């Protein structure tokens, strides 16, 4: 067996390396320190970390977002500490319960939710900038920043854009552990069962696919760790027996095969599409489809089943039912 | 926090849809036992006599009963509602026509309501019917009632903790979580839905595409309405000790026909029934009750699905005394 | 027909079983004994899917559905058209999957590489069994498994979830979702990084191992390193099912109430009640 | 009227379903599936007695060449025609193209089957600042075994046959990633060293165990040309050598497992 693929049998210690940025090498704060148990299944050095304007900005905004959510959450258990700590999950900061349309809701009915929504957006924004820059600074491509954009855009879709499109702030995602979760059923119910949203389907397809691909890729590499397969950059510019054997494994099993670079492309693409497919589905929902099950029924896709218990007419439509 | 095999499973939908009840056998047994305390019907008496309308003085509802029949009723009533207290809970010890005590007139109105439920809400209660025992379970105050604000413990026979007390505001979210099966849904389905007929439970569209005219801006129902409805259903489920698929095929919650079970239409009726009792019998009783009874807005205690069902899909597992006490309806 | 480098690897050996007999290639496909059983079952299962499907009211692909039997048949054999087919197709599915798994071992053996892939592939087979075999055994009937239909299998997932009022509060589910989301993100990050290093843009130099480490130290203060991000990915991914299996197995055989109420073990600690 | 409705029977979402699928099969077939073909194409085959075509399909499936400009100088362009010149001591066991090949010599030494290496560059993998990347700790002086771990220096190496085959003289470290990758041993009964990649080693307190090969077989472990450096292609030679033992160290290993 290859114990290396399970954990680092003999760790190595050596002088801390620093690859110089095209700027801000002077904002890397902190002393590298090493964890022995971390080193067993990862790199042992923790830190330093790069400060920077985008980063500080990101932190500043996110911290404000959080103070608004926590303060309101704290208002919910009427500032009792113990009940606060007890009821934390259940606690939340909600969007307008009332139909204000696109009108700015009062602070008591969603005003605060908007606020936090704003600061979170700027927080995410600044962080995007930082993710984009560090790449630029280090002379790297921006593939990560681009994958992140899609993720950020999704959030924008469910937090802002979909409520704007239909014209109600009441539709946004509450802040809070259980509350953000309850929204998922509120939203799917009103829009007639998200299982029947084609883009919900694509998204899940890509999400499962990421699981499939990252299990397959991770295992493939560990399986050719003996031939230095982990050194993927140099297996790119100079194919070695590692990625030859990785490729032939996959060719012989499924009939076609990637390369060591392209499989990260398949990977990046699948990751990206989870967020892309999902935004599309949100953009369409409420704008152009009210009830996805019925849309599907409209277009011939929906399954149908025999009555098992007797079919039950709507009472409300009977002869002289109340209302 | 776990429950051991086996589970009791039923099927309520076509095979492969995973629709049905999931019951823990011990819980079912313990409710079966609590409900088993329904006192049996008093021996039947032969109706020798005049109408107690002739015989007695202040008899308005049961006036047509012969004397022996009537005291049989008064005995059942006593045994269902105020057993520990005896007849005197309602009667003046020395004058039985006396309306001096509020339980009298309240009990009078409850005979009327009871006869209403059994006569007019047949599409819900069917031929099982209710009696006073169905709600009261042997105490004057029914154990499961609802105020215009959430309260805890649900069984009012338990002593509230500080945090449970309706006065302790820090305990609000929990009072509410425990009425909607522990969800964090920030709505009270009782006051929104069951107290009166002001709100509409259905929130799902019946067309594939958004209709022009109701689909933008202030034309729209806020998403909060979907949360609310979900809250109500969480509550109903728990009240009946059952899950959504007792009533819905979740493929389309909004659809009836093959997508809904016979029990959903019965539940539809029960919502209508509950609203009637609340609006027309129970709410008005704040007039006739001591302050001691009323909540923080001077509302009388009222009824939801639990008040009868108390955790079972049919109250008292379907026990009936309907042929045993015809006084209580159905009234021809 | 052979990759430019393939021929030197095409040596006999490595079989789990069969030896020389099926040790050969059809096109790019290694066969082997398990190639032969995989194909046998596929053809079986797909034939049953056809006959079953043809006995039913539809050939719309989204709407075709082959379902397990009524709860009443218990763990017994059910009539062909009434769960019988579904029973047979399930056996063929399991045979196909395990063949596919063992065939991957033989390929790994011949190439002299680790067996990590077939191993990783055991997780989804396992979850398949939790859903269709184990949990039905615990609960007492095959009628609890999911239907074989593109859309109908979602209707089963839907109703199963709502049997416990709100499946989102299922602690096994919460762990599962989190792994699903981390892994999706990490696959994005690992892909984006390797690509950003090998493809810097314009005519700039392909970068190095030291840059990869530097990028994430800069951004988040830690870089898990090159071998270890693969070991992580295999862990995050695999744990989507390994932790999810508990949420699934618990539902019905070990918890019959709504999942929100489960959390009452916390909410109701009487210390703060 | 309805939002989204386009005609007697058309609507927006429905058209966007179509576009969605198109974007996907486009990217997958015309992009990624071609990116997959930058190594090992065009497919090598037997030859024809008479043939004259720029066979169209071999053009269509390929992407346009890309060139990496290498960090320490040079470029690499992929795809490119990279035939395997080296002779392979293998022979077809039956007739059909499906048939497996068999070694005709010592596959460990011949380097066929699981023993094969890539024709990697005969250059020394560098760190980012130009230094040789994988070097023994004799050279790698600012490097050290972490407090807590077995220092294999001194320990005996024990082969698949149970026999001590050498003694660990050093560890080679990756200075770009801070990670040991080989042990070095003095081979018993030889005046050669062998490197053994750390993945083929079970590191005990008292011995280093190596199951891939019998003690006999350490002798013919590949030899470096420099002794404090190792080239990319040598790393491949060394690694493939042990990997080959997994099928070939003894006669029964190629045969049916069970
Ligand atoms: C517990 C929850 C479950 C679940 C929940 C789930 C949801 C909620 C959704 C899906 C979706 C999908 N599911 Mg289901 N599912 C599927 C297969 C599928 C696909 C029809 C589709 C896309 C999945 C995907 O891209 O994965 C990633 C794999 C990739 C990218 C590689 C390609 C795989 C290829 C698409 C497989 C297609 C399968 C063929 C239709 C099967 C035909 C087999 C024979 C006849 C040839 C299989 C094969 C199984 C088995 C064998 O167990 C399974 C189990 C389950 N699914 C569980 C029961 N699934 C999505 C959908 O759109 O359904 C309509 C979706 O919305
Ligand atoms: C009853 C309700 C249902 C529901 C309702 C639902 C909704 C309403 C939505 C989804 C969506 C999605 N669902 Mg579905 N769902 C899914 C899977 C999925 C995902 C693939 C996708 C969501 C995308 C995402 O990853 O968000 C997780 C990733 C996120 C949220 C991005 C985060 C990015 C961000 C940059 C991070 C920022 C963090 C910072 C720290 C912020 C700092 C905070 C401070 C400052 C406050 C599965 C696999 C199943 C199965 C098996 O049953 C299922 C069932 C159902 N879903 C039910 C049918 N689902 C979405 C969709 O695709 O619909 C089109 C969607 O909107
Ligand atoms: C209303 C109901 C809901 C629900 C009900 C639900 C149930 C009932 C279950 C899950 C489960 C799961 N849910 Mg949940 N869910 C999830 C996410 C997830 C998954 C992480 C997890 C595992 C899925 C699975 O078992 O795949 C299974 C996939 C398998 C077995 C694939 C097998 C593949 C096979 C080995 C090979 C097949 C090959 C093809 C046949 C051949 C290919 C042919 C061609 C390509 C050649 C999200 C992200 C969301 C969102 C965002 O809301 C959500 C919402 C909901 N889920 C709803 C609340 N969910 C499961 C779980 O783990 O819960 C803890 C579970 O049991
Ligand atoms: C946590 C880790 C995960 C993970 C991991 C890995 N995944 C792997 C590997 C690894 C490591 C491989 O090595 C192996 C592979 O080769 O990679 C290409 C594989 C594979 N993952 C596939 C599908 C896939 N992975 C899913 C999930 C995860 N994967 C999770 C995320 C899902 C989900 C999420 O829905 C799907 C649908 C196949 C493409 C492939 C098997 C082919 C096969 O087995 O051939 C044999 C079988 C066939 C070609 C057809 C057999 C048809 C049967 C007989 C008849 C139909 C049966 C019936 C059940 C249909 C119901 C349909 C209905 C529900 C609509
Ligand atoms: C399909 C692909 C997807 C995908 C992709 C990608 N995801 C990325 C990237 C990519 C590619 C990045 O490049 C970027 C990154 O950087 O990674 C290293 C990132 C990220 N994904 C995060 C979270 C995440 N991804 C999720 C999902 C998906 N991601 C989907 C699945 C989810 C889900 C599942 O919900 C989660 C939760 C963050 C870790 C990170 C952003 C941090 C941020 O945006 O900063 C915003 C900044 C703040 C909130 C600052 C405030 C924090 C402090 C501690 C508050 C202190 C309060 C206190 C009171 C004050 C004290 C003051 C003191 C002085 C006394
Ligand atoms: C024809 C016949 C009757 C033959 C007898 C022989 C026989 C048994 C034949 C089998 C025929 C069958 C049944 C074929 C079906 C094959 C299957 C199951 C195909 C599914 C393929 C799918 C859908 C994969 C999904 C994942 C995916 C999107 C992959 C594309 C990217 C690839 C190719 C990834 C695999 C892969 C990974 C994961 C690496 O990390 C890696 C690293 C370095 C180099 C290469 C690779 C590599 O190729
Ligand atoms: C306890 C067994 C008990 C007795 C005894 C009893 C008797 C009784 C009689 C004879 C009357 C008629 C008096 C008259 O002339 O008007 C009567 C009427 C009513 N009762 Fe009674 N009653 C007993 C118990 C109870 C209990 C416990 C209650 C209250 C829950 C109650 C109530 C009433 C009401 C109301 C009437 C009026 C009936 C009507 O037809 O309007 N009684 N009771
Ligand atoms: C059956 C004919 C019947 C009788 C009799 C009865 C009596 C009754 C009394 C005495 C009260 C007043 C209690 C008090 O001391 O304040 C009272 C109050 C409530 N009831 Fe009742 N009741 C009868 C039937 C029913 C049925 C079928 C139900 C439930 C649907 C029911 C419910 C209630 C509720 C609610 C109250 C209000 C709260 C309170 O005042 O205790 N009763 N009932
Ligand atoms: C289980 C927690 C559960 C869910 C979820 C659920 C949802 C639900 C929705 C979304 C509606 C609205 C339908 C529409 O918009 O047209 C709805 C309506 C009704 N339900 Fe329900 N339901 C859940 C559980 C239950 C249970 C256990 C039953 C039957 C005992 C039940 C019944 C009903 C009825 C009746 C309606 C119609 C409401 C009315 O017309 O007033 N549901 N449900
Ligand atoms: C509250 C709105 C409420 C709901 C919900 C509800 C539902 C319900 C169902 C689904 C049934 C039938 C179950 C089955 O057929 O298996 C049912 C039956 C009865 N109910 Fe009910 N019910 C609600 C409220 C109330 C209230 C407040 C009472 C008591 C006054 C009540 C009573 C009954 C009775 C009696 C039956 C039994 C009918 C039978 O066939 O045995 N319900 N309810
Ligand atoms: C002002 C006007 C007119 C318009 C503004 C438009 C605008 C941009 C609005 C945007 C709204 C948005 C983007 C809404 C999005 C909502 C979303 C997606 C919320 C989702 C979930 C939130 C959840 C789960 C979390 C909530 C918060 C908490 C759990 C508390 C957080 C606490 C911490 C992180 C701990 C801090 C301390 C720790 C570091 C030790
Ligand atoms: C349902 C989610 C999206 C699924 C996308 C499927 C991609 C599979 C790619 C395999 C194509 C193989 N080949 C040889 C035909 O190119
Ligand atoms: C996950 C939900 C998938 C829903 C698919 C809806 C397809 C709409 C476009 C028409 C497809 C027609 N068909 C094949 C069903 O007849
Ligand atoms: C060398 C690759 N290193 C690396 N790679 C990734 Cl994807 N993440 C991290 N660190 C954090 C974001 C977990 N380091
Ligand atoms: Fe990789």
């Amino acid at each position: 067996a290859d114990y290396q693929t399970i954990y680092t049998q003999i760790q190595a210690r050596g002088p801390h390396i620093t690859v110089s940025g095209e700027w801000g090498d002077n904002d890397r704060v902190g002393k590298p320190f090493y964890s022995y148990w971390l080193g067993k299944i990862g790199d042992a050095q923790i830190g330093p970390i790069y400060l920077g304007a985008s980063g500080i900005a990101a932190f500043a905004f996110g911290s404000t977002a959080i103070l608004i959510i926590l303060f309101n959450m704290a208002a919910e258990v009427h500032f009792d500490p113990l009940q606060f700590f007890r009821q934390f999950f259940w606690l939340g900061l909600y969007p307008p319960k009332a139909q204000y349309g696109m009108g700015i809701p009062p602070l008591h009915d969603g005003g605060w939710w908007l606020m936090a929504g704003l600061f979170m957006t700027l927080s995410l924004g600044s962080w995007w900038i930082r993710v984009y820059s560090r790449a630029r600074a280090l002379g790297l491509g921006t593939h990560i920043a681009w994958n992140f954009a899609a993720a950020i855009f999704f959030v924008l879709c469910i937090g802002c854009i979909h409520p704007t499109l239909v014209g109600s702030w009441s539709e946004g995602v509450p802040f809070g552990i259980w509350p953000h979760i309850d929204w998922l059923t509120a939203f799917s119910i009103r829009y007639g069962n998200f299982y029947y949203c084609p883009w919900h389907g694509f998204s899940i397809g890509f999400a499962y696919g990421c699981g499939l691909l990252f299990a397959a890729h991770g295992a493939t590499i560990l399986a050719v760790a003996r031939f230095g397969g982990d050194r993927e950059i140099e297996q790119i510019t100079d194919r070695g027996t590692a990625v030859e054997r990785a490729a032939l494994f996959w060719r012989w099993t499924i009939g076609f095969n990637a390369t060591i670079e392209s499989v990260h492309r398949w990977g990046w693409f699948f990751s990206l599409m989870v967020m892309v497919s999902a935004s599309v589905g949100i953009l369409l929902t409420g704008t152009f489809v009210d009830n996805w099950y019925l849309w599907c029924v409209k277009h011939g896709a929906a399954p149908d089943y025999p009555a098992y218990l007797p079919a039950t007419p709507d009472p409300a439509s009977l002869p002289g039912a109340p209302k | 926090c776990f429950e051991p095999p086996p589970a009791t499973t039923t099927q309520t939908g076509f095979r492969g849809l995973s629709m049905g009840e999931v019951l823990h056998p011990a819980t079912v047994k313990a409710k079966k036992e609590r409900d088993a305390q329904y006192p049996p019907a008093l021996a039947a008496v032969k109706a020798e006599g005049p109408p107690v309308s002739q015989v007695y003085k202040n008899v308005k509802v049961l006036g047509n009963l012969t004397e022996a029949e009537f005291l049989r009723t008064m005995t059942a009533i006593t045994e269902w509602v105020s057993p520990q207290e005896g007849c005197t809970y309602c009667h003046d010890e020395n004058n039985l026509a006396s309306e001096a005590k509020y339980p009298y007139v309240v009990a009078r109105r409850m005979l009327e309501m009871t006869r209403a439920i059994n006569t007019n809400w047949t599409q819900h209660v069917a031929q099982t019917g209710v009696t006073c025992y169905t709600c009261h379970r042997g105490t004057p105050l029914p154990p499961y009632v609802r105020y215009l604000e959430p309260t805890l413990p649900l069984n009012n026979r338990e002593t509230p903790t500080h945090v449970e007390r309706v006065e302790t505001r820090s305990g609000y979210v929990v009072r509410l979580a425990k009425y909607t099966a522990y969800s964090a849904l920030n709505y009270d389905p009782f006051t929104m839905f069951l107290a009166n007929d002001k709100r509409q439970v259905r929130v799902v569209p019946q067309t594939a595409l958004p209709l022009v005219g109701v689909s933008r801006g202030k034309e729209r129902r806020p998403l909060s309405d979907a949360y609310a409805t979900f809250a109500l259903m969480m509550s109903i489920s728990d009240s009946l000790g059952t899950n959504c698929t007792f009533c819905h095929n979740a493929q389309t919650f909004e659809s009836w026909g093959k997508k809904s079970t016979p029990q959903r239409a019965i539940a539809w009726w029960g919502i209508r029934m509950v609203r009637d009792l609340n609006m027309n019998y129970l709410a008005p009783l704040n007039a006739s009750l001591p302050a001691s009874r009323l909540g923080r807005q001077g509302e009388a205690p009222q009824a939801d699905c639990r008040t009868c069902h108390q955790g079972v899909t049919k109250p008292l597992f379907g026990a009936s005394r309907l042929k045993d006490y015809p006084e209580l309806g159905p009234i021809k | 027909a052979l990759l430019s480098f393939e021929r030197k690897y095409r040596v006999r050996g490595g079989t789990l079983i069969g030896g020389d007999l099926f040790d050969f290639w059809v096109g790019p496909y290694f066969v082997g004994f398990f190639g032969v059983s995989a194909i046998f079952f596929i053809f079986l299962g797909v034939s049953l899917i056809g006959y079953a499907a043809s006995q039913g009211p539809t050939w719309d692909p989204f709407a075709i559905s082959i379902n397990p039997p009524d709860l009443k048949y218990g763990l017994g054999a059910a009539p062909l058209l009434e769960g019988g087919f579904w029973q047979a197709i399930t056996v063929c599915a399991l045979g196909a999957f395990i063949s596919w798994m063992l065939r991957e071992v033989e390929i790994s053996r011949k190439l002299g590489i680790g067996w990590h892939v077939p191993l990783a592939f055991c997780v989804p087979i396992f979850m398949f069994c939790v859903l269709q075999v184990f949990r039905p055994l615990l609960l007492g009937s095959w009628g609890h498994a999911f239907p074989y239909g593109i859309l109908s299998h979602l209707d089963w997932v839907n109703n199963f979830g709502y049997q416990y009022l709100n499946w989102h509060y299922n602690p096994g589910h919460m762990s599962s979702v989190s792994f699903l989301f981390v892994n999706a993100m990490a696959l994005g990050l690992h892909g984006g990084l390797i690509l950003s290093v090998a493809n810097p843009g314009d005519g700039d130099k392909v970068k190095t191992a030291e840059h990869e480490n530097q990028y994430f130290r800069d951004v988040v203060g830690y870089s898990i390193g090159a071998l270890s991000i693969h070991r992580l990915g295999l862990f995050l991914a695999s744990n989507i099912f390994l932790t999810g299996a508990f949420g699934t197995i618990a539902s019905g055989p070990f918890w019959t109430r709504g999942w929100p109420e489960w959390w009452g073990w916390w909410l109701d600690i009487p210390f703060w009640s | 009227m309805y939002h989204g409705a386009l005609a007697q029977h058309l609507d927006i979402a429905q058209l966007v379903w179509y576009a969605q699928w198109l974007v996907i099969w486009t990217v997958v077939l015309l992009y990624l599936r071609r990116e997959d073909r930058r190594e090992g194409y065009p497919l090598v085959e037997p030859l024809g007695l008479v043939k004259l075509a720029p066979e169209d399909g071999q053009v269509y499936e390929l992407p346009y060449p890309k060139t990496f400009v290498l960090p320490h100088g040079g470029t690499v362009t992929v795809p490119r025609r990279r035939p395997e010149t080296r002779e392979l001591k293998l022979a077809q066991t039956d007739g059909f193209e499906g048939a497996p090949l068999q070694p005709t010599g010592n596959p460990l030494v011949d380097a066929v089957g699981p023993a094969s290496y890539a024709e990697r560059a005969e250059v020394v993998d560098a760190t980012v600042d130009g230094k040789a990347k994988i070097v023994p700790l004799r050279v790698a002086t600012d490097f050290s075994i972490a407090e807590g771990d077995v220092d294999p220096r001194g320990l005996p190496v024990v082969a698949a046959d149970g026999v001590e085959a050498g003694t660990v003289t050093d560890l080679w470290v990756d200075r770009s990633e801070h990670y040991f990758r080989y042990l070095e041993l003095s081979v018993a009964g030889s005046a050669r060293t062998a490197l053994i990649p750390l993945g083929f080693c079970d590191v005990k307190k008292d011995k280093i165990v190596v199951t891939s090969i019998l003690s006999e077989q350490f002798a013919n472990v590949p030899r470096l040309q420099s002794r404090d450096q190792i080239t990319l292609r040598e790393e491949d030679k060394v690694s493939a050598y042990y990997a080959g033992g997994l099928l070939y160290a003894t006669p029964e290993r190629a045969e049916s497992l069970l």
